[PDB]
DNA sequence: AGGTAGTCACAGCTGATTGCGCTG
DNA sequence: AGCGCAATCAGCTGTGACTACCT
């Protein structure tokens, strides 16, 4: 469904470590893993 | 008797639905106490819901 | 008997004390010890070279569509070829460049020979998008390069350097007919193989004299081009071996002065699209024709277009800076200040120049070695 | 490598039971058993499965694209001439011989013993060049032990 | 001693100050030693430690060290006599040596030579150059049980008596009670008794430095002593073996843990030793290549220690191989030699050094100190850092990286307590969703990527989903074999899934990835070896973990060694581009619909 | 209120059974 | 339809942690 991938997405991608750590960066190579530097 | 097991299982595995229980809260008539206060006291669980009423 | 069966090494024992405290003595050696790990020089190879008129050879059959190198054989082998251009016109400044493709069992001669590194890098992309079919033929591609390179001057170096994936060869006639007059026209061939080794590749290399390998892998591949991109040793001196080359300075124009005169670049003017009608550029000084990248040989007048720093950057290798005699500070009964840095000397060794007689502490010492290459006293 | 059937098969009295492997810097042979084919199929040279088309097919797919792998010389024996005649002959029917012939030449070995020597220098003129070649041939026969396939050569 | 931060401070205990800051060593009275990496004077600072101390932490800037009795044991085992160690450390000391350091190091060293134990005409006999030590040990009850027939005296030249050779391990235990450590010293020098074999390792198979200090700590003083050097899997850990059996040029036994570790010994000595097949003998119960009169014997554990009947044919190879003596008796995989079956095949037959090598020398039950005595002290610890340092072995960059619980599966987690949620924290759809991440990204890069997953349950449905080779473990012998040869020459496929098969040391090519997924309680020891698969960033090995799970106390606890080792784990919270391409369990439906599924064990 | 032996999962080995293939 | 190689089951054991019962 269109909705169901929307909320799956909005439940899974911003649990715990999300909601936190997103508000701080609005309120504010080496060592990256390839799939973090592309 | 390993052959009978390994097959016995797979329709009893598949028999069973629903794993977890439905715990809506089926209030019944509200109670009046005093300073405007209203108490719903569920029926299935017991769950006091006290509030005041505007 | 073995090394290891014997006594164990204690190699602590170097350390010791007289006064209970000199471990601060042996700390500073140590660190004095830990300096000047080169032999001041950055390469210590070959100090010179010679004009090389290399022809690259591509195999373009359907093994270049195999996936032993991803994607595919054609796409690693043209974008290490990009790099061994490039490196090869670093390190050779007056060299040429000459792309043959082997297709269908007949050989295209996809760039001339030529020293601009542009044009080839521009080719070898066009040709990623080629279409690998038929069966390569080494005797066509060495028959072009032969042809190509008989009416060149003996003084240069004549190589061929082959990329040869496929291991099937169609050849119209002998090939040993053909080595053995590349042999006579002293003709150096160098064959890069890709899935095994072919007894052809090595007769060839082994007769013209050069060298046959096989790829293991991507870096191997990278490696074997890295060693294909040095210069060959050179003799002494065979005969007068010279060139008529011009220096073009980069006279670009300013409307301040009333002699800004716009032109158009001879090399863009082969464009489809508006050639640059800069302000200036490049003027051949002896037709006044105007280029915008060097080195590139004048389509004119035939001048070699070259810059004067790219020849100059491999003097310092024709006079190499002699080592500076070793002096401990005590016996040096002069000046105790660096005549490079200024810095006061308190160092255990003091090095002096053979020629000035100056002072140098060991971090100038290693500077004027490794990258100034020229005393700083003997200049004055 | 049987060292117990030769003192049987003649009247013998062994007393060393020895043999020896050579050993060198690296492994100098790949000696390997391919069974079933790419469709998971057995090319067994079984009597009952000689005229199969499925293991013809299989044989002409593993001459084909082993030929593009090892350079300058393959040297095939077939069990018989009437096996090795009748599977080059589906080769033949079918579109695949000409993708072993566009890698490699093919030369067949047959009884004649001039065209088989004419047929042994030409292979080796084509080994010594880059253009390879395949060698077809019977293992009960004058050329599996009348040569030695050198260096290069097979 | 003094609590005031709840720290243990010794500030007054080694208050001598000569030089500020030329000595970079601190001790410590109990026992410790800190090492400063940053010093010009490290690498003879690290050699001295090394020779007389096993390392408790490496990391990039201050190693730590411990001193412990069999580490002394071993110090004075080579050349080093008391007063070069002791002022040594006080050498480098910064602070002073504190005077219960001295003291318990002279009680270590000195009581060291005094007991000897030899082997002779396969009989084991006690050597003492102290008489008196001998009667001092004489009152003891548990040795009475070892002389068998009286033990007259056995007068000779030194006084000595025979031991019973089946309780050789108790009076091993008791010796080090009794303050009289035991020593196996073998002088393979001068033997005239065994008949030393031919072998001869070729002169092509160089070795690195690190390996060269390792095998000079064996042979000290010109004769062979047992010991354990621990050496990481993708580094020369086989080789050292090879080029130990060469130079004790004995007749060497080796034993493996799994049946496909003796062709993998088998092919080492092939390859750098330069013997012949018709010596090399494989004794597994597979071919029986004649083990009868041979001179290296390859086989392995769970075979020399039946406690059932044996075949005919083993039960004389047995026979025959519990009648001579061994020079140099090669274990692998040392870890696990303290089991109830694994410490009595090192008493069921008679060798005069015993060689212990392993990659992960962590076990739990704390029977690694058992070791100390079974086999001997651990001569050589490699240091991981420093080796990668080199460039010899792969750069891997850890990762832990965890995966949030779905609110459909945390009910559940939280609602069952009784085992039946290792599935729950192991199928979570998230974690399943980056495990496939990973290996899409890295096979776009042409990645060679090896799964781990424990709970095989879990493994069936998590490799049918991405329809990729997986090994179940008793699948058979040749699809194996064939799966892991195809595995790395063949582009179209780069990535297997193995479930607690390559939790040993097997044959596995190499790797640059590897995720795993639902790994065991608290191994270390297992997290060691899935790491040691990997390195032979060049490579980099990723764990997934569920949150508010117990594999989150189970992925910190199992990290300890490696962090000790020197690594470091990255944590990764979010991977980018996840919802940039489309990954399993997109819907609701689907994820929910796995709850049934994942439930429908039921094993009871 | 606290601790050790069963117990489960997952793997290994060796010791037999036992079941399919075995010639141009 | 007799041999023989190979697939298969039984019994024991290692590793790790979870869990029921009682002095
Ligand atoms: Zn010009
Ligand atoms: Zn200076
Ligand atoms: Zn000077």
């Amino acid at each position: 469904g269109t909705s169901s991938q929307a909320e799956a997405a909005r439940i899974l991608a911003a649990s715990w470590p999300q909601n936190r750590e997103d508000e701080e960066k609005q309120k504010l190579a080496s060592h990256l893993f390839p799939f973090e530097k592309l | 008797d390993k052959k009978v097991k390994e097959l016995r299982r797979a329709v009893r595995s598949s028999v069973w639905k629903r794993e977890t229980i439905v715990h809506q809260h089926e209030y019944g008539p509200e109670e009046n106490l005093e300073d405007d206060m209203y108490r719903k006291t569920c029926t299935m669980c017991g769950h006091e819901l006290t509030y005041e009423k505007m | 008997t073995k090394r290891w069966e014997g006594g164990y090494e204690r190699t602590w024992e170097i350390l010791k004390e007289d006064e209970s405290g000199s471990l601060k003595a042996t700390i500073e050696d140590i660190l004095f010890k830990a300096k000047r790990k080169r032999v001041f020089e950055h390469h210590g190879q070959v100090r010179l070279g010679m004009m090389r008129h290399l022809y690259v050879v591509v195999d373009g059959s359907r093994t270049m569509e195999d996936q032993d190198l991803k994607p595919n054989r054609l796409t690693c082998t043209l974008k290490l070829l990009e790099y061994f251009v490039e490196e090869y016109f670093d390190q050779n400044p007056i060299s040429q460049i000459g792309i043959i493709v082997t297709k269908s069992k007949r050989a295209e001669k996809l760039t001339e020979l030529s020293g601009n590194p542009r044009k080839h890098i521009t080719s070898l992309k066009k040709a990623v998008d080629m279409t690998c079919h038929g069966e390569p033929s080494l005797y066509n591609s060495l028959s072009i390069a032969m042809q190509t390179l008989k009416h060149m001057p003996g003084h240069t170096s004549r190589e061929v350097l082959i990329i040869f994936s496929s291991l099937t060869t169609c050849d119209p006639s002998n090939i040993y007919d053909l080595i053995k007059t590349l042999k006579a026209a002293k003709i150096r061939v160098s064959v890069i193989g890709l899935s095994a080794e072919v007894r052809v590749c090595t007769v060839l290399a082994r007769e013209t004299g050069g060298t046959y390998h096989v790829i293991l892998d991507e870096s191997h591949y990278k490696e074997l081009l890295t060693h294909h991109v040095s210069p060959p040793p050179a003799s002494s001196s065979s005969e007068c071996s010279l060139i008529r080359m011009g220096f073009p300075q980069h006279t670009i124009a300013s409307l301040s002065d009333q002699d800004a005169k716009p032109s158009f670049s001879m090399a863009h003017l082969d464009g489809n699209t508006e050639p640059g009608l800069t302000l200036g550029g490049y003027f051949c000084p002896q037709c006044r024709a105007k280029y915008c990248e060097l080195p590139v040989e004048c389509k004119i007048c035939g001048l070699t277009l070259v810059s004067a720093p790219h020849l100059a950057r491999s003097y310092h290798h024709l006079f190499p800076l002699d080592a500076f005699q070793e002096i401990p500070l005590e016996e040096y009964n002069g000046e105790r200040f660096c005549y490079g840095c200024q810095g006061e000397l308190k160092d255990q060794h003091v090095y002096v120049c053979a020629v000035c007689q100056n002072v140098f502490c060991v971090d100038c010492d290693v500077f004027v070695h490794d990258s100034l290459h020229c005393c700083p006293g003997c200049i004055h | 490598s049987p060292l117990d059937i030769y003192p049987k098969i003649l009247d013998f009295h062994p007393v060393t039971m020895a043999t020896f492997t050579m050993t060198l810097a690296r492994v100098c042979l790949c000696p390997m058993i391919i069974g079933r084919g790419n469709d998971q199929v057995a090319i067994s040279s079984k009597f009952e499965t000689r005229e199969d088309i499925a293991v013809i097919r299989n044989y002409g797919n593993l001459l084909l694209e082993m030929s593009a792998v090892v350079p300058d010389g393959i040297v095939a024996f077939f069990t018989s001439y009437q096996y090795m005649e009748s599977t080059v002959a589906s080769w033949y029917e079918q579109g695949i011989l000409e993708n072993i012939q566009r890698n490699k030449l093919l030369f067949i070995e047959t009884q004649d013993g001039a065209e088989t020597s004419v047929a042994l220098e030409k292979y080796q003129e084509a080994c010594e060049n880059g253009r390879g070649a395949i060698l077809l041939s019977v293992a009960r026969g004058k050329v599996s032990e009348g040569i030695d396939f050198v260096h290069h050569y097979g | 001693k003094v609590d005031e931060y709840g720290a243990k401070d010794y500030r007054l205990q080694m208050p001598l100050k000569d030089d500020h800051t030329s000595r970079p060593l601190w001790v410590a009275p109990d026992g410790h030693i800190f090492l400063e990496a940053f010093s010009p004077v490290y690498k003879y600072a690290q050699d001295f430690l090394v020779a007389i101390a096993e390392p408790v932490c490496r990391p990039t800037h201050v190693h730590e060290y411990k001193l412990t009795a069999y580490s002394l044991y071993a110090a004075v085992s080579v050349g080093l006599q008391t007063s070069d160690i002791t002022e040594y450390l006080r050498k480098l000391s910064k602070t002073g040596v504190p005077d219960g350091i001295m003291q318990f190091i002279k009680l270590c060293t000195v009581s060291y030579g005094k007991v000897k134990l030899v082997l002779k005409h396969n009989r084991y006999f006690v050597e003492s150059c102290h008489p008196d030590v001998i009667q001092h040990l004489l009152q003891d009850p548990v040795i009475r049980e070892c002389r068998l027939r009286n033990s007259e005296g056995e007068a000779t030249e030194t006084v000595s008596f025979e031991v019973k050779q089946e309780m050789i391990e108790e009076l091993q235990k008791r010796c080090i009670h009794l303050e009289y450590p035991l020593l196996a010293e073998y002088d393979f020098r001068n033997d005239s008794v065994n008949p030393d074999i031919n072998i001869d390792l070729k002169p092509t198979a160089v070795l690195r430095p690190y390996q060269e200090k390792s095998l000079r700590k064996m042979f000290g003083n010109g004769r062979a002593r047992s010991g354990v050097i621990v050496l990481p899997c993708g580094a020369g850990k086989s080789l050292v073996g090879v080029t130990a059996a060469c130079t004790v040029r004995k007749r060497c036994l080796v034993l493996g843990n799994s049946a496909v570790s003796v062709e993998q010994w088998k092919a080492q000595f092939k390859m750098w030793s330069t013997i012949d097949d018709s010596q090399i003998c494989r004794f597994t119960s597979d071919a029986k290549d004649k083990p009868i009169g041979c001179s290296v014997a390859i086989s392995t554990y769970s075979m020399l220690g039946h406690t059932t009947k044996r075949s005919w044919e083993a039960e004389r190879v047995m026979e025959w191989l519990k009648t001579q003596e061994w020079g140099l008796m090669i274990l692998d995989e040392v870890h696990t030699i303290p089991a109830k079956m694994f410490r009595r095949v090192l008493t069921i037959v008679q060798a005069h050094c015993k060689l212990g090598l392993t990659a992960t020398l962590v076990r739990e039950d704390d029977k690694i100190v058992d070791l100390n005595f079974l086999i001997g002290p651990k001569l050589y610890e490699a240091n991981w850092m420093e080796l990668q340092n080199n460039g010899y072995i792969a750069k891997v960059q850890c990762a832990e990286v965890w995966c949030p619980m779905s609110p459909e599966f945390y009910r559940e987690y939280v609602a069952i307590k009784t085992k039946k949620r290792i599935l729950l924290y192991t199928m979570n759809p998230n974690k399943f969703r980056a495990c496939q991440f990973l290996i899409k990204f890295h096979e776009r890069r042409n990645d060679k990527i090896i799964v781990f997953a424990d709970n095989v349950f879990a493994l069936k449905e998590y490799a049918i989903r991405l329809n990729k080779p997986y090994i179940y473990g008793p699948t058979s012998q040749g699809e194996r074999m064939q799966i892991l040869q195809n595995f790395k020459h063949n582009p179209k496929i780069n990535t297997i899934f193995i479930s607690k098969v390559g939790d040993t040391s097997f044959d596995l090519p190499e790797a640059n990835v590897l995720i795993q997924i639902s790994s065991h309680g608290g191994s270390r020891r297992q997290e060691a070896q899935r790491l040691g698969r990997v390195l032979r960033y060049n490579a980099f090995f990723y764990s997934l973990v569920s949150q508010d799970t117990q594999e989150m106390a189970y992925s910190t606890k199992r990290q300890r060694f490696l962090v000790d080792q020197g690594y470091s784990f990255k944590v990764i919270t979010k991977l980018a581009g996840m919802e940039e391409e489309d990954l399993a369990f997109s819907t609701k439906e689907e994820q929910q619909q796995l709850l049934q599924k994942v439930l429908a064990a039921t094993d009871l």
